[PDB]
């Protein structure tokens, strides 16, 4: 089972520079993409009628040798060596976060201590 | 996981399809193997020139 972080798209739309919109476009798109696929991509695959193999076989102990090598078989699952997202994120809190909230308080501030004046 | 089920799977039904096209085979020259067979048993067999006339006379017959 996975964990997937929520998301409310209307705000991504509000997000983006326009020299990005094209970015966020394949960003929304691979997603959809993604998402599409997984609803048809089983967990597992079918099984294998071992049995009927055995069955109907010619080999000796091939299908034997098989079911074996097949179950306890750890196929690897691939390493996510992709999240230098997390980076380039706290990057743009440098940026975004701090500087810009920084400076739109003290803005804030001022226009209201330019109100306070104005009420007397 | 589908690619190595796949690919087992692949490599098991090879030999089904193998083993069903010796069978089919063998049993064509095996069916076959009749016909030749069979034209040695009329051809020669000049006692199955009488076995001829016989069958036969049993149509006129039966017809009307």
């Amino acid at each position: 089972k996975l964990a997937l972080k929520t998301i409310d798209w209307v705000a991504f739309g509000e997000i983006i520079p326009r020299n990005q919109k094209a970015v966020a476009n394949s960003l929304k798109s691979w997603n959809e993409t993604l998402t599409s696929r997984l609803a048809t991509l089983p967990e597992k695959p079918p099984a294998i009628d071992w049995a009927y193999y055995k069955a109907n076989v010619a080999k000796a102990g091939l299908v034997d040798d098989f079911e074996k090598k097949f179950n306890a078989l750890k196929v690897p699952i691939p390493e996510d060596k992709y999240t230098a997202q997390v980076d380039a994120e706290e990057k743009e809190d440098v940026k975004s976060c701090a500087e810009f909230l920084t400076q739109s308080k003290t803005r804030i501030q001022e226009y209201e201590k330019e109100l306070e004046k104005m009420r007397n | 996981l589908h690619r190595v089920y796949r690919e087992v799977k692949n490599r098991l039904d090879y030999h089904i399809s193998v083993q069903n096209m010796m069978r089919q085979k063998e049993q064509e020259h095996m069916i076959n193997w009749v016909e030749k067979r069979v034209v040695q048993s009329i051809s020669a067999q000049q006692e199955k020139e009488t076995i001829a006339k016989c069958i036969a006379d049993l149509k006129l017959l039966s017809k009307k």
